[PDB]
């Protein structure tokens, strides 16, 4: 289970205050005759720092656009896209990328991620059904009481958020609209003429976040890459800043919106947004002061220290692994793990982590120190919890047996089932670190429990043989079945829907309407573990294989991989030389490798986009309602740009967690006062 | 005959036109002091950690460099094996032009070269034959600091193609300055066409496919840090500029060290940035990049015109032993 956004942001606001910063947007000039002067976007950035490459986690834009604050939900795909276009426009105006805009829509994710998504969506669906019952019973009572409920405003037509998933018709709309949007930008403001646009849509496998990071790694590795590229990533995942550190590009910041019975049901009666920067370079400064250990028998390496810090944070729980029972970020687990790491490091032989690999002997050192403390941790927690005015009883002797029997259904008679649980968790830890640093090591691997073993049980780790079966990303329709609850059936091809709803479906057991949520530390149901069955992948694959031959050719095409696209202006410096080499008589079918002066700092392989017909007239794929939006999102009669299928380069080598040569470090921000505070706190 | 050329007697003139140094050939040298016609010894820039002790390995892991000067026939032989025609006025080592060019800056640094016009091609070939004054300090601790800095700042392959052990174990490598990569260049200075050969410390990124590679090349220097108000520092930077300018080297990276040989700071410069950077700190009567070029062009034309008044295969000696004059002697 993930730590969450409020949790990491509170840790950042508490210990790393200077990393968070308000985004400055240049104002519109408003003249007394209603003339409005939009700021010139080619001018310097009011934030002082210029951006080269802007990367967008597009689904982190679609979601907020689906439930706005003072502008209730859009209902139509067309309405949705106008909102998305406007939100994106705002980001482009505040960020002002000079070299690249990378738009990443989530493609099929690895099984480990799919399981987190399955749990979340099952819980959201359960939450929404429980709300719907309560709301309708409230409305019935209000009718009989003579209270005039505004039923149109109360019964809100909510955007089906489950359509924001690879393989749905809306994903085709999103892709087509964003293709247009790119072509628009390339044929409008002159400031986007020198900007290259990449679209990585939902038919390209991988989380949007990770496709961005994998792109960064693929470019870093090229000798002619600019070692002082300024990166800005927009995304909402709590993960994002961890990925930013993992990148080892110091010129890096995250863009995000500033996080800092009648009410909950949305009852309405007839008679009744700033953004923030998260500066990863400033985070690196903090961690240098935080993680430096004197008199080591091996060289101190900030890059190695940062990686360790990214790794031991996995213990507090993320998308792919449950938190260890004794570790909670709210209870200062990150600070506790940092102190254990600092104390262990001099005698440990080296760093926990090596370019995405885990030293299991060293992991055991960290975990043993946690395991020695947990008896007391569970006692302290209960002691503090009683200062406010279950069956496991962690604060009470014998809890090991009760926890494993109640949560894992392991009797004290079966000690090898605990060992199998820790083996699985260890695999998980290695899976996540390789995922962050080298790429997904297994598209099928998952942690097959809802709870973690105690840290005390992480003994003899070095003897565990960690291996992964890479396999392949699941087909879009397989991910949908691996992720959706039965109530979201509408998002699948009609012939595949029956697998979730029909009593006689081979795999009906994967889709129960009713399931238990275990509180495991009483709070509320959102602070809980959903006890869902884990899908048997073979059974799911065999079930779809019988129905696949009955899908239309279009449904089948929607189940296959598509391409990443590169859009460049005809006025771009690279254009004329790229076209000469591309339409050259060496071969017009073989991909063109971007190299020499021609590449202009972008690397990979390009080929022609065959789907595009050489008619320069391009129209908007969706309808627009307002007169101002029809003006800014209209037809493009002369498309002065080309689109190309684009493939990132792939290194034959392990990517190293090191700074590039030529790296010129951003100005130091932490004052005597800042460094003082960090010293005393640790 | 004996002829003298005064650095002072040169009138104010426009800076001579200087062409972009074009690489026509390259080669590698090994530790056994043999030559190979390939990119074998080409290296890539990757920095060491700061506070690196540049003494490490002196002298136990130190392969002292050759002390006798290389005959210029070496370069003539390379070019002819490759079937490259020599249609220029001078063939020499880049370092020998630097010495002529920078002589006015260094009255203490004495030197002598031998000059012969080839009867077949008409090219004037220049070399040293006697062990140079500078080479006598070849294996001093402070010279080692420079060789050490080069060893811990370069890689055999691009960064990504190197293991992290390869990078992190560089402090434990033998320091072998005889192992080098070299570039042979055509460069025009005024009416003089020169073919020059010199060591290339490493490359910034990689050698372009065939684009001229020299702007991708890097020179590595070690020095004590002083402000630009310090004349000694300006003079050193001017001499750094002159050397790299002559082979069209794009970047100079200086490892600034303290008195005990510890690397405290590194500074990246574009070669062509140096003149502008020094400009504000120049006072009247100072040697500037342009004045050094004017006086060099005049020196080269004076040598050419003198040598051409005599039969081919006449040996000449060019000496600087301090003062404001170069001395050119015909050997009988
Ligand atoms: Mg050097």
């Amino acid at each position: 289970a993930s730590m969450g956004v409020p949790a990491l942001f509170r840790l950042l606001s508490r210990k790393f205050a200077k990393v968070i910063t308000p985004v400055i947007e240049a104002p519109t000039e408003k003249l007394p005759d209603g003339t409005e002067i939009e700021p010139d976007l080619s001018l310097p950035n009011p934030n002082g720092v210029e951006c080269d490459n802007l990367y967008l986690d597009m689904n982190g834009i679609v979601h907020p656009c689906s439930h706005p604050e003072d502008r209730p939900a859009p209902e139509t795909e067309d309405e949705m896209m106008v909102a998305v276009f406007e939100y994106t426009d705002r980001i482009l105006a505040m960020v002002r990328p000079r070299q690249l805009l990378f738009i990443a829509i989530d493609g099929v994710a690895p099984r480990a991620k799919m399981n987190q998504q399955r749990s979340r969506r099952f819980r959201s669906s359960r939450e929404a059904a429980l709300k719907e019952e309560e709301l309708q019973a409230f409305i019935e009572e209000a009718k009989q009481q003579g209270i005039p409920i505004d039923e149109n405003a109360t019964k809100k037509k909510s955007w089906d958020s489950n359509c924001i998933t690879p393989g749905t018709p809306f994903m085709d709309t999103l892709a087509k609209s964003l293709r247009y949007y790119i072509i628009n930008k390339l044929n409008s403001d002159p400031c986007w003429r020198n900007v290259r646009f990449i679209l990585s849509d939902a038919s390209v496998p991988g989380e949007g976040e990770h496709k961005i990071m994998e792109f960064i790694r693929s470019q870093r590795v090229k000798p002619e890459y600019d070692p002082n590229t300024h990166h800005v990533v927009y995304g909402l995942d709590a993960d994002l800043i961890m990925l930013g550190l993992a990148t080892h590009e110091p010129h890096f910041r995250v863009l995000r919106e500033d996080v800092f019975k009648e009410e909950r049901l949305g009852i309405k009666r007839l008679d009744d947004k700033p953004f923030i920067w998260l500066n990863v370079s400033i985070l690196r400064e903090y961690l240098e002061v935080e993680l430096y250990v004197p008199n080591l028998p091996f060289p101190f390496d900030l890059e190695r220290a940062i990686d360790d810090w990214v790794f031991f944070i996995f213990f507090v729980g993320n998308d792919f692994l449950p938190h260890l029972p004794s570790l909670d970020i709210r209870d200062g687990a990150v600070e506790r793990l940092t102190e254990i790491w600092r104390a262990s490091l001099p005698h440990m032989g080296g760093y926990l982590t090596l370019d995405g690999s885990v030293n299991l002997a060293r992991a055991e050192v960290i975990l043993s120190a946690v395991g020695n403390q947990e008896d007391d941790i569970f006692k302290r927690l209960k002691q503090q919890e009683d200062r406010r005015n279950d069956t496991v009883r962690l604060y009470e002797p014998g809890y090991r047996e009760r926890y494993y029997e109640q949560k894992f259904h392991i009797s004290p008679d079966e000690p090898e089932k605990i060992r199998e649980a820790v083996k699985h968790y260890v695999h998980g830890l290695c899976w996540v670190l390789l995922y962050y640093y080298q790429g997904c090591p297994s598209w099928t691997w998952y942690y097959p429990y809802h709870y973690a073993p105690f840290a005390a049980d992480f003994k003899d780790l070095a003897s565990i043989d960690v291996k992964f079966e890479l396999n392949q990303p699941f087909k879009p329709y397989e991910q949908l079945l691996g992720v959706l609850p039965a109530a979201s059936k509408n998002n699948l091809p009609e012939k595949l829907q029956t697998l979730m709803t029909d009593e006689n479906s081979e795999i009906i057991d994967f889709y129960p309407e009713n399931f238990t949520i275990d509180l495991n530390g009483k709070k509320f149901e959102w602070q809980g573990v959903a006890l869902l069955p884990f899908i048997d992948e073979n059974r799911l694959l065999n079930a779809v294989s019988k129905i696949y031959p009955q899908l239309t050719e279009e449904e089948s095409k929607r189940n296959e991989d598509g391409s990443t696209l590169l859009f460049i202006s005809e006025h771009h410096p690279m254009f004329s030389e790229l076209v000469k080499q591309l339409y050259s008589k060496k071969r017009q079918g073989k991909p063109l490798k971007l190299s020499g002066k021609m590449a202009h700092g972008l690397f990979g392989k390009v080929n022609t986009n065959d789907s595009v017909i050489p008619n320069v007239s391009v129209q908007c794929p969706i309808d627009v309602t307002s007169a101002d939006a029809l003006q800014k999102y209209g037809s493009i009669d002369d498309n002065q740009s080309i689109s190309l299928v684009f493939e990132v380069p792939k290194s034959h080598f392990v990517h190293k967690s090191m700074l590039l040569r030529g790296v010129k470090m951003p100005n130091r921000v932490l004052t005597p006062e800042d460094i003082n505070q960090v010293r005393a706190e640790r | 005959m004996l002829r003298e050329f005064s650095f002072y007697d040169v009138p104010p003139a426009h800076v001579p036109p200087v062409s972009e140094p074009l690489e026509i050939a390259c080669y590698s040298l090994s530790r056994d002091r043999e030559l190979l016609l390939d990119d074998s010894k080409l290296s890539y820039y990757y920095p060491p950690p700061l506070f690196s002790d540049l003494n490490t390995g002196f002298p136990n892991r130190f392969h002292p460099p050759k002390s006798d000067p290389d005959p210029i026939s070496i370069v003539k032989d390379v070019l002819m094996t490759k079937g490259i025609q020599m249609n220029s006025s001078f063939l020499t080592w880049r370092g020998l032009i630097t010495k002529i060019m920078c002589a006015p800056l260094d009255p203490r640094n004495h030197w002598e070269t031998y000059l012969v016009m080839d009867p077949t091609s008409g090219i004037i070939m220049m070399e040293e034959r006697t062990r140079s004054e500078t080479s006598y300090a070849n294996q001093d601790r402070m010279c080692y600091w420079g060789y050490k800095f080069e060893a811990i700042s370069t890689l055999p392959e691009i960064w990504d193609a190197c293991s992290r052990d390869q990078i992190e174990q560089r402090d434990n490598q033998d320091v072998v300055p005889d192992e080098q990569y070299c570039s042979i260049v055509k460069i025009n200075i005024g009416k003089s066409k020169l073919i020059l050969a010199g060591e290339v410390d490493c490359i910034w990124d990689k050698k372009p496919c065939s684009e001229n590679p020299n702007l991708h090349y890097v020179e590595l220097k070690t020095s004590k840090k002083y402000p630009l108000e310090n004349y000694g520092m300006r003079k050193k930077l001017l001499k750094y500029w002159a050397q790299s300018f002559l082979l069209g080297i794009g970047r100079i990276i200086i490892g600034f060290r303290d008195d005990n040989g510890i690397l405290i700071e590194m500074k990246e410069l574009f070669t062509h940035q140096i003149p502008k950077m020094l400009r504000p700190y120049f006072k009247p009567n100072d040697w500037t990049p342009n004045r050094l070029l004017v006086v060099l062009e005049h020196a080269l034309e004076w040598i050419k015109q003198t040598v051409k008044q005599h039969p081919p295969s006449t040996e000449f000696t060019l000496s600087y032993t301090g003062g404001s004059k170069l001395v050119l002697r015909q050997i009988i």
